[PDB]
């Protein structure tokens, strides 16, 4: 039983950028050719397009955004959720995510009056759930629909949230690792691990092994460690922090130096075999 | 004595600002954070972002979103202790003025059914409070992204001796008497809020209100570059 | 760049509080000669003189400058006003603590500042980067400020040495403490006394110038009764305000501020006899009974425009002169005002008073007519 | 403050300006009980309620009725009456009274089981008529009296024992003080358990000076306290039951 | 309703065989950041940082009558403002409530009068005593809440500089006091008999120190044990909604004096630490 | 509960403004046609802005002084929103336009300096003046503002203390059977002028009622002098304004104040040639 304290270390700026991706502030003045639509994170002044999001800028041939770098979810069609149940209404669910308004899940999109008292026994107030993105409704509230089996209530697990524009827009966000746990990467900014399992819903109570779950708790602190240090978050660069990890144990990797030395390590090979 | 031979009392000139520094992103666990000195004030703000109304669910709008401000100071913050409860009237109105200029320029109009919340809590006041709390919240916002029309900052301006001041400390509005703050967008030379409470004469006045808008000016040349500093740094790290 | 300073004030409610305040350095202070190009050229304000026609240096100096002390600075004003005298630098150390200590020397100082013809300059010692001191910690704040003065006059001369193109152009420091000469001439640069610079300055006919207690009314009634103490009204005398009486109801006079414990005029006290050799003298030793009135008179305001105690001149000659705590201080000034006294502590020449209400202006019928009726206590 | 009739502006009690040397009561057994007169049903416009009576200490309890996954939530109040001990306390009170009566309700709910109370509440109404002994724990055995004879579902009543320390050179553990054995003491402990469980419910004590041993076998002691203490209140509730 | 069963039994589960979520031991405290002197108003500051709660003390110094019951020594004054900053959960009305209790747990860590010296603090008896205002202003909450607290105000309370005043009385009224110049100001407490709190809070079969968020919310009960440097104890606290076992009580009484050992030792090399660094060095950061 | 404002009411209302004609007939530059009457008793006070009835009162006891302000007298302030006013107006419900009209009056009515505080020192330390005045809003159709001023200057005005005589420490005072009681020390008159901006600051109005307030989203307060010295200003609404429109806002307040400050020194007058001849209450001039 041993404690540490030590002296709150100053940040470092630590730089070389390489950037040219143009960047903006709230107030300043988005170059006008003739022929851009509109965009989003942006609005119309005295006849001239002013941005109102710190950030970069996209153009698209027709569209001109501003990309910001910290907001909450945006509703968008074909994106796998994942979500925490709040309140139990009368024909539908209200789920929280870090969106701007609270989703809602009704009940002719779950798959199994007969249903109305009953609704309260198979989906406890205060579980996990993921699911596809139905749609997304007039104000801006997104509404969400389990269509497969894949999707449902999830087991037991862990998560961790994280900010949501920190993953990559890519496809097959299920992976099931060699390492043996399985992970979801939500397009919010949810992040669950569950061990994986070999039958390939009902609650599997049952204990899980000890090296399953240091392996599960190992993926969760270089998680941790990646969104710390401002990084994209996918299946490659999980899996050489996880290559980094493994000289470590499990507890220490928390400490910063060998948090820097994990990322560094993990951005070198994601250069090397970049290109 | 205040100004003589066109030096202050701090040592500096009519009209410089105090040294402040904006930190952004400090408390990970919220959305927005920000801590802000100029001089010894110094300035932490928290903002929520925009959630959906968790209780009470009368007070949403159906058009535009809503905006809570609370002003709270440090129970330490002068010599004398001041308790925050059962010494609410003061700290009242410095949040419904929060709520008025931040209902002024925050677009509500994109986020309908919205609550957002701004938290500030002084931890050692010097001088020019409002200002200094109202440049935290700004900082504050641009972290969490809420979409906004312009920059904003706050300044104070006195006027003593025929000469105007900026960027009061403690003691120039102790003895002085004539306070004017003010905060402004500077995108369209619009004055986003006025306070003053003194016994100045009429013919002064464009004077002094010119002075306060320069030093509004002047921080608005500052932040603009932390900010930048700020989300450059962010970009080097993600492509 | 910034520095900080720390004060353990008092308050107004009897209790300690800390200030730490910010302070700023500096780097465009002008040296305010323009012989130096570092600084800049001939600021709209006042300059230096630059290659002075000599006053009269002809004994120990050459073409030179004048730089003084504070105690030289509180006493030597009747020398320093003189038109003779004509290149000194000011610097703000010495001008703040000589606001702190006396009111009409800041005011001449002021007045002598904006006059152009007699060349001074103020130099802002406190905030220039490279006289900037610390207060080191086993240092009372008297020695702060002569180490400070010092180090100031240290750097002009070095600065008035190499930053200028030939040095010609010495720097001279004034005291009247000869060992503060002696630690002068040890750190550094040369200096020399009040006097002997101003005997050896030359052509001499324009310039040869240079609590008792108060016991509890207990004991007092007690001894009255037993003994030796006996009490009477007090008097006043508009002749001389040093001496007064007591009528024993026999009179007794008592003369001098040490004697006279601070009664006011018509009131109650309690006098203890002198010894016989020293005559019927006696000493007031307890107050018994405080009988006040408000007071017509006059507040004479301090060349300071911003301060606030203010001293005010009674009606009739028998009442000692009264110190207010007022913020107006301004239009009060020419107009006849009532005043009543609050106590008179242990530590000040003069009582401790207040505001009550205003009159009207001097010269009115109607003002001086009111103040001839409450004078006299006509209803 | 404008809901009360205003009197005089500051007040001081008479026991300071009082000059007297009272005496220190001496030595006891430390295993020495106060007699105790327990009766439930009191009241009758309440729907349970309970009056505790032990030497120079008084307490009454009473509960009103519930009201209206899902939980029930039992606030309990605690006032102490304004004439109860040496000094007089505001009416609100406000410091020491929200004090114990977080010590009230985190001792209560492990006795309450409140599976069976969908979106109700229960008010736990605790008011201390003499200070004579031990507060906290006199409290919590009326209020655990009161509810039971409420009628809402336990599953064990809640015995609680207070003790205290003797300050001198041999630290001895007392228990069951009285108001000037709390008086000359140093540091003063309480503890509450449900018998039949055999689980310790609440314990607050508050110290001057001791070491690890003595507190484990002060809170020892206090669990044979409050297990002999028990069959009293066994055999009034009984009584009262027959009564109905 | 902050967390699911499933992941509730995983937990308890991770908890009986030594691997938590972040892969902590049974008794390991996470890392501990410890700031002197931050707000430069006060007498005496400290800024505590664990993982993810932030607690920030202010300490002055005030004059003002002793006491009737205590006549001749002064005494102590907490204040906590569970602030706004943590959470819109408490915003307006719910602070008071939170921030009452955790106050008036420290007056029963200094209701010892061994803890700090008081008599120390008096001026001149029946007239003048000094009155510790240490006040308590979380930032944000993340969980062990009352550690952080007793960390802060022991740094805070090292930090303390009381300025040495005495005071001059004439047989008028006189309230004449010096503050005498030099602040130099050895009026230091004595801080090595001041006691820190430790959580034991209770998952399973097993006691877990340091509870994170999701720790305290899987967990029925909590035990709160107070330690000093040498095996001093202090009050003992049951926090929770849950039962409690009489061995668990003595089990976690030694592992807590354990924690406390390390925690104290640990804690006073740190802050000499601090003091041994370049006073006028360092150039404190709170960014 | 308060009843809605019509669309059609808005769109009428905003058309009406764009041509440069208000509701009752007056010009964009005209106060409404006021009203001063006074109570029985001194220092009772009824305003009458048009169909917006203000009740003034000044009451004044003998207060031991704040510590830190030995030498000068206390003044207190409340308005205090009746029931009757509007039947929104119920208690504890509108806290926001409470507090905004309080510190607007405390602020313009003490820092202004208006009364004299020095003039009040009866004993220093021991016995001052402590004058407390309460303003009641009666009916609701208008600017509670520039009425409350107006009903606070008027009382601060009519109000009269009673003597106190000072000799040595006795402090005798009289009835007011015994002794006439004195008028107050008044430096100047400040008073407040209510400005509506409409459709972000394009046209410029002075004193909206009660649909002028509901169809309007700026409001500014300019708090000025018989000298033209300005006291304070103030923004509400969450509107955006060049320093243009407030420098001619200025003028125009300017104006507005010397002829009120005409109008109150006519009431003073005609009040106390009433009470020269039998005694009554004095009514007042309400052009």
């Amino acid at each position: 039983m041993a404690m540490e304290m030590r002296l709150p270390v100053a940040r470092k700026p630590l730089s070389g950028r390489d950037t040219k991706k143009h960047l903006v502030v709230p107030g300043d003045t988005i170059t006008t050719d003739t022929g851009f639509m509109r965009g989003h994170g942006t609005y119309m002044g005295e006849e001239k397009l002013i941005a109102s999001v710190a950030g970069s800028v996209e153009r698209v041939n027709k569209l001109i955004c501003v990309k910001a770098l910290k907001t909450r979810y945006i509703g968008e069609v074909g994106d796998i959720v994942v979500g925490r149940i709040t309140e139990v209404q009368q024909k539908r669910w209200k789920v929280e995510t870090n969106s701007r308004l609270d989703s809602v899940l009704l009940l002719s999109s779950m798959n199994l009056a007969e249903d109305e008292l009953a609704m309260r026994g198979f989906l406890q107030e205060g579980d996990l759930i993921s699911a596809e993105v139905q749609a997304v409704f007039s104000d801006g509230a997104v509404s969400l629909h389990t269509r497969s089996l894949k999707y449902g209530k999830l087991g037991q697990g862990v998560l961790v949230q994280v900010s949501p524009s920190l993953v990559k827009r890519q496809k097959t966000h299920f992976h099931d690792l060699p390492c043996g746990a399985s992970v979801i990467l939500g397009n919010n900014g949810f992040i669950w691990i569950y061990p994986t399992p070999e039958h390939k819903f009902i609650a599997n109570l049952e204990p899980v092994s000890l090296a399953d779950r240091e392996v599960i708790s190992r993926l969760r602190n270089c998680i941790i460690s990646l969104v710390t240090q401002r990084m994209m978050l996918y299946d490659t660069s999980i899996l050489y922090c996880y290559e980094a990890s493994l000289p470590h144990q499990i507890k220490d990797i928390l400490k910063p130096e060998i948090m820097e030395e994990i990322v560094m390590e993990t951005r070198q090979r994601l250069l090397e075999q970049e290109g | 004595l205040l100004s003589d031979q066109g030096y202050r009392v701090d040592g500096r000139r009519a009209g410089e600002l105090r040294k402040i520094q904006a930190r952004m992103g400090v408390f990970a666990q919220a959305d927005g954070s920000a801590y802000i000195e100029q001089g010894n004030t110094k300035a932490l703000a928290v903002v929520y972002g925009p959630h959906e109304i968790r209780g009470s669910r009368a007070r949403a709008l159906p058009d535009r979103a809503l905006v809570n401000c609370q002003y709270s100071s440090a129970t330490f913050s002068t010599g004398e202790r001041k308790r925050r409860p059962h010494g609410d009237r003061k700290s009242c109105e410095m949040g419904l003025q929060l709520r008025q200029t931040f209902e002024a320029a925050i677009l509500t109009q994109l986020h309908p059914r919205s609550q957002i919340d701004i938290y500030v809590q002084v931890l050692q006041a010097d001088g020019g409070t409002y200002a200094a709390c109202v440049n935290a919240a700004t900082l504050a916002v641009l972290d969490a992204g809420i979409p906004m029309r312009d920059f904003v900052c706050a300044c104070s301006a006195g006027f003593v001796d025929g000469t105007a001041l900026a960027d009061l400390s403690h003691v120039e509005e102790a003895a002085g008497g004539p306070q004017l703050a003010l905060a402004l967008l500077p995108a369209s030379g619009q004055i986003a809020l006025l306070e003053m409470d003194a016994r100045l004469h009429e013919d002064h006045l464009e004077r002094v209100l010119e002075a306060a808008a320069q030093a509004a000016r002047d921080v608005h040349t500052l932040l603009d570059r932390v900010v930048r500093q700020h989300v450059r740094e962010a970009s080097i790290l993600l492509g | 760049m910034l520095k900080s300073k720390t004060f353990l004030k008092k308050t107004r409610a009897g209790g300690v509080m800390k200030i730490v305040r910010e302070h700023y350095l500096r780097d465009d202070i002008g040296c305010g000669a323009p012989g130096c190009a570092a600084c800049g050229g001939a600021h709209e304000g006042p300059a230096l003189e630059p290659q002075p026609q000599d006053p009269a240096s002809s004994v120990c100096p050459q073409p030179h400058y004048l730089l003084p002390d504070t105690n030289v600075l509180l006493h030597q004003i009747d020398v320093l006003e003189d038109p003779a005298i004509r290149n000194v630098i000011v610097l703000q150390t010495v001008l703040q603590e000589v606001r702190n200590r006396s009111a009409p020397v800041y005011k001449r100082i002021r007045d002598v500042t904006n006059n152009q013809e007699k060349h001074f300059y103020t130099f802002t010692n406190e905030h220039h980067r490279e006289t900037y001191v610390e207060q080191e910690q086993g240092e009372n704040a008297n020695d702060r400020n002569n180490r400070a003065i010092r180090v100031a006059a240290k750097w002009y001369n070095e600065h008035l040495k190499k930053m200028s193109a030939d040095n010609q152009l010495q720097v001279i420091f004034i005291t009247n403490d000869r060992r503060n000469k002696e630690k002068a001439i040890e750190e550094g640069i040369p200096a020399f006394t009040c006097e002997e610079y101003v005997k050896s300055l030359t052509a001499n006919p324009e310039l040869i110038d240079r609590f008792s207690e108060h016991l509890p009314l207990s004991k007092l009634q007690q001894g009255i009764k037993s003994g030796t103490y006996l009490q009477g009204t007090f008097r006043a005398s508009r002749e001389n305000y040093l001496e007064a009486t007591v009528w024993i109801h026999k009179e007794i006079i008592l003369q001098g501020l040490k004697h006279l414990n601070r009664a006011v005029h018509e009131d109650i006290v309690a006098v203890e006899l002198l010894p016989k050799s020293q005559w019927p003298t006696g000493r007031v030793v307890g107050i018994i009974k405080r009988n006040w009135r408000p007071y017509c008179g006059m507040l004479s305001k301090s060349d300071i425009k911003e301060s606030r105690r203010h001293l005010f001149t009674p009606a009739d000659k028998r009442i000692p002169r009264i110190r207010i705590e007022t913020r107006q201080a301004s239009t009060l000034e020419g107009r006849r005002i009532i005043v009543a006294i609050d106590g008179w502590p242990r530590n000040s020449r003069y009582p401790n008073g207040h505001f009550v209400r205003n009159l009207g202006d001097v010269g009115e019928k109607e003002t001086e007519t009111e103040v001839l009726l409450l004078e006299h206590d006509v209803p | 403050d404008h809901r009360r009739i205003r009197g005089p502006e500051e007040s001081q009690p008479p026991q300071l300006y009082a000059a007297d040397e009272e005496e220190a009561p001496g030595t006891r057994d430390p295993t020495r009980l106060r007699p105790v007169y327990a009766r439930a049903g009191l009241l009758s416009q309440a729907k349970g309620s309970a009056y505790l009576e032990a030497g120079g200490t008084k307490v009454l309890c009473a509960v009103s009725g519930p009201r209206q996954a899902l939980r029930g939530r039992l606030l309990c109040d605690f006032r102490r009456a304004p004439f109860a001990g040496r000094r007089r306390r505001a009416p609100p009170g406000g410091c020491e009274e929200r004090e114990l009566a977080l010590a009230l309700q985190e001792a209560l709910e492990p006795a309450v089981r409140l599976g069976r109370y969908p979106r109700a509440q229960l008010e736990v109404s605790a008011l201390l008529l003499e200070d004579g002994g031990s507060a906290l724990a006199a409290a919590l055995t009326a209020a655990a009296l009161a509810l039971a004879d409420a009628g809402v579902e336990m599953y064990d009543l809640v015995v609680g024992c207070g003790l205290s320390l003797a300050p001198g050179p041999a630290p001895t553990w007392l228990l069951d003080p009285t108001r000037l054995e709390e008086e000359r003491a140093a540091a003063g402990l309480t503890v509450a358990l449900m018998p039949v469980l055999n689980q310790v419910a609440g314990l607050l004590g508050s110290g001057e000076g001791g070491l690890t041993e003595s507190w484990a076998e002060a809170v020892r002691l206090g669990l044979e306290g409050c297990q002999r203490l028990y069959p009293v209140l066994q055999q009034s509730l009984v009584r009262a039951a027959r009564r109905r | 309703v902050t967390l699911s069963e499933a992941e509730k039994v995983y937990i308890v589960h991770g908890v009986q065989e030594d691997l938590r979520v972040d892969g902590r031991g049974c008794e390991d405290y996470r890392c501990v950041e410890v700031e002197t002197d931050v707000v430069s108003n006060t007498s005496g500051s400290a800024r505590v940082k664990l993982g993810h709660t932030d607690i920030l003390v202010g300490v002055k110094a005030e004059m003002g009558t002793p006491k009737l019951e205590k006549p001749n020594e002064g005494y102590l004054e907490f204040f906590v403002d569970c602030s706004a900053s943590a959470t819109p959960e408490f915003e307006g009305r719910g602070g008071d409530d939170l921030g009452t209790e955790i106050a008036n747990t420290l007056y029963r860590i200094f209701n010892n009068k061994s803890s700090v010296d008081l008599k120390t603090l008096c001026i001149s008896p029946r007239e003048h005593c000094w009155v510790l205002y240490v006040d308590v202003l979380l930032l944000e909450c993340g969980g062990n809440l009352f550690d952080a607290i007793s960390i802060a105000v022991k740094a805070a309370l090292f930090n303390t500089r009381i300025p040495r005043v005495r005071v001059l009385e004439d047989e008028e009224g006189s309230k004449d006091i010096e503050l005498s110049d030099d602040p130099y100001d050895c009026i230091r407490l004595s801080v090595e008999n001041v006691p820190c709190i430790v959580t034991l809070c209770k998952i399973g079969y097993r006691h877990v120190v340091d509870a994170t968020l999701q720790e305290e919310a899987c967990s029925l009960a909590s035990l709160l044990v107070s330690v000093t440097s040498k095996g001093v104890v202090t009050c003992m606290r049951k926090v929770g909604k849950g039962s409690l076992d009489p061995e668990s009580i003595f089990e976690m009484m030694e592992t807590g004096k354990r924690v406390g050992k390390v925690l104290h030792a640990s804690l006073q090399s740190v802050v000499h630490k601090e003091e041994s660094l370049g006073p006028k060095r360092q150039k404190v950061g709170f960014l | 509960k308060e009843t809605p404002l019509s669309n059609c009411e808005r769109r009428f209302l905003l058309r009406a403004i764009e041509e440069k004609k208000r509701l009752d007939g007056r010009q964009t530059y005209d106060y409404r046609n006021i009203r001063i009457s006074f109570g029985t008793d001194y220092g009772c006070c009824i305003v009458e802005l048009g169909k917006t009835r203000v009740l003034g009162q000044v009451s004044c006891e003998l207060v031991s002084p704040k510590l830190n302000r030995a030498t000068e007298g206390i003044l207190f302030f409340n308005l205090e929103l009746s029931q009757m006013a509007a039947p929104a107006f119920e208690p504890g419900r509108q806290s926001d336009l409470l507090v905004k009209l309080n510190r607007l009056m405390e602020r313009c009515l003490r820092n202004s300096k208006c009364i004299d505080t020095e003039s009040l020192c009866v004993v220093a330390g021991e016995k001052v003046w402590q004058i407390r005045v309460d303003l009641h809003l009666l009916n609701h159709d208008g600017n509670i503002i520039d009425a409350a001023s107006i009903a606070a200057i008027v009382a601060l005005c009519h109000f009269r203390r009673p003597d106190v005589s000072v000799q040595g420490d006795e402090v005798t005072l009289y009835t007011p059977e015994e002794r006439d009681p004195v008028p107050l020390s008044i430096h100047h008159m400040p008073i407040c002028v209510s400005f509506a901006f409409f459709q972000q600051g394009t046209y410029l109005l002075v004193d909206p009622n009660e649909r002028e307030e509901r169809v309007m989203d700026g409001l500014l307060v300019i708090a000025m002098n018989k000298h033209r010295e300005i006291c304070t200003i103030q923004s509400s609404g969450g509107i955006m304004l060049l320093k243009d429109q407030v420098l001619r806002c200025s003028k125009i307040a300017g104006v507005k104040v010397a002829e009120i400050t005409e109008l109150i020194l006519k009431a003073l007058e005609n009040d106390q040639k009433v009470r020269k001849e039998g005694g009554k209450f004095g009514f007042a001039e309400s052009i």
